[PDB]
């Protein structure tokens, strides 16, 4: 442990040893029952600093008319479901003045918080998985064969998972157990996540920081994040109780910056 | 010169030493980091967050979602059974492959006490206890609710909560146990009982499902690192 | 109580993945028989052709390491009628390329002679050549997985690959001909060193197939059993 | 001698250079002649601290019950007689409520007190050695041959020398003078002993703390030390005196100490 | 770099060197130890604890328990030799197999003095006299009691003390004798003759015994460590 | 220490059990029951029994000495 | 759905033989009688968990309990 340094560079040294809503602009989500609002990774969404910023454009932030809740499709809950995932910020690529924005700015940096709300009744059993997983470099169905850009993520749609495997030429495997992914279902519980069991919860609310390695990004290229919907207990009732039970999801963008304004993209 | 005398294990490339060694692109101007949120320092806070326990692994359940689909339903006589599965983290095959054990596969050694929770992702009309257990190796396994009473056990009613959490303590004879288990370093076994029953008002579905994740608490630490076997290759990847 | 012990040394990050991984076995000859085992052979680096070092960063998302590599080059003798010759030592030619840089485009060309592309000469019979290169990146960390495109259109590429420009590696023998063929193989061995690692990620189940994308086949969960609940008294 | 340390691992460096009686429980002995009480390598028999027990379980001390004085059965001493020996904790496995806490608990820390007592009279002649022996790790009578658990020690049964060599296929090697350990018999007086001369000793009192690499063990599997009682010079009297000299072992555990309660053993 | 020469003796492994080398598996984090009793920190601790000596070794009585078993009686007329042995500790076929023994065996250089002590192991009314002696080299062996009582002895009562001690003194031009004994380091020779008799009371058995025990005294001290000539092996065990 | 579980039946009249004969078997309570002669103990009774809210009924819980 | 009795040792002597002595019985009575509808679960168990507390013995002797 003599500790001296021969060599003038760093890389060359030695290793180192109810009633509680939220006011989003224009809108307003209730409730939740003084529960739970998971966020990300113990970070709230800021802005950006003066450390980072490798821009010289001054930036647009808008902050009523693209940060308010913006409320996505509704899918339909079965026994037979396998799961659900959107791919943001494709989700929110046409909605209001947040997917106007896009079009005409290079670089833009975001939070976001998630609202999946599905509500059922006391005779309805169940239990859903609600996660966001970063970076999701999905594999392939058909393997050595390159796969469509419409196959992960249309525009807000909601991409559906499957019971059985894929056997696609064009799409994404979509094995439900292995999450597209090639890893197990069960341990996806390292991102931040929460859980909406039918006798219990009722909604679920993650609020999700810009998870990125350079500090702003083109968001018309690069997938940020993705919201996985994957139910682990399936539903069941009585033949006699209310057969459709949907899951609604609302999603607002927290501290949208933007830089590099030009036309309209995306070519 | 210095006269200098070469000891035994020179020119010799030793694939774990410490030693610094001369740059190939000096004065580099390395690219100021930034506050990329969430950042680990340990591989024991990865192993401390839960992941949910494949115990109905009877095949072919496995290739499907029902691996993670524990059943339960109402009875006709109490005492029985739910599920039960041995405590060896990294080698019995149904919490080899959860989040703490692809960990412990990257070492050699294990020691701490094990935490186990419960979900009972039921109707929120139905009503029932259950005896989780834990047992000392010892001599033998309990075949019954009246043996596998006398170990270490909580009751978990689930009417009253969803959720259950069993701290598994660590008794044993050494200070670690070993991964691959052998005969010597055994942990014991883990069962669950029915209390009472699983008791329901009209229109609602019998069968229900129990999941079970598993995580380390603040004890818990691994030793002695090696290499995984679960992953095989013979020629490399193109 | 009991007082308490066992601190989480070898847990850590850098104890975890400072450990001196294969990555790649690059193979060439004196003279050339066919191609492969051809003299002046080349390896633009990646980290994720074996499948070792590979599932140990694909925990994390973003890294931050610098690096520390070293060669055990290693020469047989090529099976022929005759084997009796004596033979100067060889030396050996290690040339790092940066991304963009000119190429060899055979044997005996300039750019083994040139002034700037770093490169270490090597007798067989010493000390294995270790050098150490920054933290190459244009970034501020490591993509290990990249969910996008590489064109703004999303077309093109889909993958980490577009992230992934740390240059090439180029080997040959120094000596101008031996008497009798030798074909030769260095292992280039990569040690992580000074580890920032950022986003944790779930363990990889099922093994990979190529080396440029995450391909992979279904796989069930865990290995399976008889019954789920154990009895015997 | 430059004292310089290159490397930051410790294990990478250099070389360093009457009346007196004893009444445990509702039970007393009788007595020693103010003569000697061999206690342990000089330590006596203590609890477990707190720098040891690895175990989180709280231990089971009944100080009562468990800790007074076993009186084990009688052996016979003659001339053609080799030596005995009892294996602990297996000879005290059926014996009250000691043996009752070994079935119920998983671990076990205890020290004991042996008392070998023999008499005789002025006219006999004799000297028994009386030692204990940790870790006696026993030979077998047919090598290259497994043998038997109930060869080693049955459940408090004196199992016995021999004169001769033992020929047998599935016991150990009872040769008295290699005292079943391959090693001279001449050399076991490094273990805690104490002899009894017949013309003035009468008795032996060992103490013998618990001596083992771990802070507690299984006592189901694991012989803690054995007990060898070895004549050296034999029994010799006239046809006319009292030919009947027997040999009575009295032994009890000091601090008793049990963890890991579980289901009656011993599967 | 800095300008170094070799000196002769490099890239030589020396069996009994002092050098530090690279740790293979570095960080590790050793279980703590425990306070084990009877800790032994020296090899002559061994040495100082009594261990009977096997003085009648005339075959084929070294098979036997007959072997520690020196036998007296009463005699006819006085003035006899009970029993008598070289003092060469190591090398001498009496003592060499005791725990002193073994212990020069793995030395080549003894000394100090030694420790003889007895124990008569017989009746509890039988009275007798001894004379131990010890006799340094010179010339020659003494052949009788009026010869070996010129050298130390003592005399030994077996009616007062059943144990007696006789320490053997330290004679020698030299610091050190040799273990594996020349002519030129010699010790001397140690005999036991009867002083007057063993008399007895009617109705006793004839022939006792006696035990006899080797130790070291505080100045025992062994130099010039090797390897001992008493283990043989040619192929691996298996 | 968890004794044994009945039936609760609509034509179901009683149960009782005496203590500490209803424990003389179970774990090492009833091994110090066998060496000793005089004993002294108090207890802990939680009679457990869960229904749904459409189930009605109502039990009497009561330890009677002597 | 639970109820939960802790008794204390009652006894006119300090104490007593536990072999030949019935210190208190523990009766569950029901007196509202189980009723529900022929689709509802019709077993409903009754578990008795009891556990001693501040036991003490005297008189340690060979094994009863002739």
């Amino acid at each position: 442990y003599t500790n001296i340094n021969y060599y003038k560079d760093s890389a060359s040294n030695s290793l180192n040893r109810r009633v509680r809503s939220i006011t989003l602009g224009n809108s307003t989500i209730t409730t939740q029952e003084c529960a739970n609002v998971v966020v990300g990774y113990g970070v709230w969404p800021t802005y950006l600093s003066d450390h980072e910023a490798t821009a010289v454009d001054q930036p647009t932030q808008p902050d009523v008319a693209t940060c308010r809740f913006y409320t996505l499709e509704s899918v339909k809950w079965e026994s037979s479901s396998a799961g659900w995932w959107w791919k943001f910020p494709e989700a929110l690529s046409d909605m209001g003045l947040f997917g106007q924005n896009m079009q005409y700015h290079y670089l833009g940096r975001t939070g976001y918080t998630i609202h999946v709300q599905c509500n059922a009744s006391k005779f309805h059993q169940g239990c859903l998985l609600v996660v966001c997983v970063p970076e999701a470099e999905m594999g392939a169905a058909t393997t050595d064969h390159a796969f469509n850009h419409t196959k992960l993520s249309n525009i807000g749609q909601a991409m559906e998972f499957s019971a059985k495997k894929s056997t696609d030429q064009t799409g994404p495997q979509t094995a439900v157990h292995n999450a597209g992914m090639g890893v197990a279902v069960g341990n996806l519980t390292i991102f931040p996540h929460q859980w909406i069991n039918l006798r219990t919860n009722n909604s679920a609310t993650i609020v999700m920081p810009y998870i990125n390695s350079v500090p702003m990004d083109n968001m018309y290229r690069h997938y940020n994040f993705t919201l996985m919907v994957i139910p682990f207990a399936k539903l069941e009732h009585s033949p006699q109780a209310s057969t459709y039970v949907p899951i609604t999801v609302t999603v607002a963008p927290m501290c949208a910056e933007y830089n590099g304004l030009r036309l309209a993209g995306h070519q | 010169g210095l006269p200098t005398m070469n000891t035994p294990g020179s020119t010799q490339f030793l694939t774990s030493d410490d030693f610094q060694s001369p740059s190939a692109m000096p004065q580099f101007d390395v690219t100021p980091e930034i506050q990329i949120p969430g950042q680990v320092r340990n591989l024991m806070e990865i192993a401390e967050v839960d992941s949910v326990v494949p115990v109905n692994n009877t095949e072919g359940h496995v290739n499907s979602m029902e691996a993670y689909r524990i059943p339960v339903r109402p009875q006709t006589s109490s005492g029985e059974q739910v599920f039960g599965f041995q405590l060896q983290p990294g080698h019995d095959s149904v919490l080899k492959h959860t989040l703490l054990g692809e960990i412990l596969n990257y070492y050699a050694n294990w020691s701490g006490s094990m935490k186990l929770t419960f979900m009972y992702c039921g109707a929120a009309m139905a009503t029932g206890k259950f005896l989780i257990a834990y047992s000392p190796p010892g001599a033998g396994v309990p075949g019954s609710r009246r043996d596998a009473m006398l170990g270490t056990h909580v009751i978990w009613d689930v009417g009253l909560q969803s959720s259950c959490v069993l701290c598994v303590p660590w008794i044993s004879q050494t200070n670690y146990r070993y991964v691959t288990s052998d005969a010597y370093t055994d942990a014991g076994y883990i069962t669950c009982w029915y209390q009472t029953s699983i008791v329901t008002p009209p229109d609602i579905p019998t069968t229900s499902t129990i999941l079970c994740f598993v995580s380390a608490c603040n004890d818990f630490s691994v030793r002695l690192l090696r290499d995984t076997p679960f992953i095989t290759q013979q020629a490399l990847f193109q | 109580h009991v007082i308490n012990y066992h601190t989480r040394s070898e847990s850590s990050i850098e104890n975890f993945m400072g450990r001196a991984a294969c990555v790649y076995i690059a193979q060439y000859a004196t003279e050339k028989v066919n191609d492969e085992l051809d003299r002046y052979t080349n390896w633009e680096i990646t980290t994720r052709q074996v499948a070792q070092l590979r599932r140990k960063l694909e925990m994390f998302t973003y890294m931050r390491f610098d690096l520390e590599i070293t060669f055990v080059i290693t020469s047989s003798q090529r099976t022929s009628t005759t084997y009796a010759s004596d033979s100067p030592p060889l030396t050996h030619q290690v040339m790092y390329v940066p991304p963009g840089g000119p190429i060899p485009k055979s044997y005996e060309d300039f750019a083994w002679q040139t002034s700037t592309n770093p490169s270490v000469f090597w007798t067989e019979g010493n000390a294995p050549p270790r050098m150490s290169i920054p933290f190459m990146s244009v970034g501020n960390a490591y993509c290990n997985f990249y969910d996008g495109w590489s064109h703004f259109s999303q077309s093109g590429v889909y993958g980490y690959t577009t992230l992934n420009n740390m240059g090439h590696l180029y080997f040959r023998h120094v000596n101008k001909s031996t008497a009798y063929p030798v074909n030769s193989v260095a292992r280039v061995y990569f040690k992580p060193k000074h580890v920032k690692a950022w986003v944790p990620r779930a363990p990889r189940l099922c093994p990979y197939l190529k080396a440029r994308n995450v391909n992979f086949n279904v796989q069930g969960v865990t290995e399976s059993r008889n019954k789920i609940t154990l009895d015997r008294s």
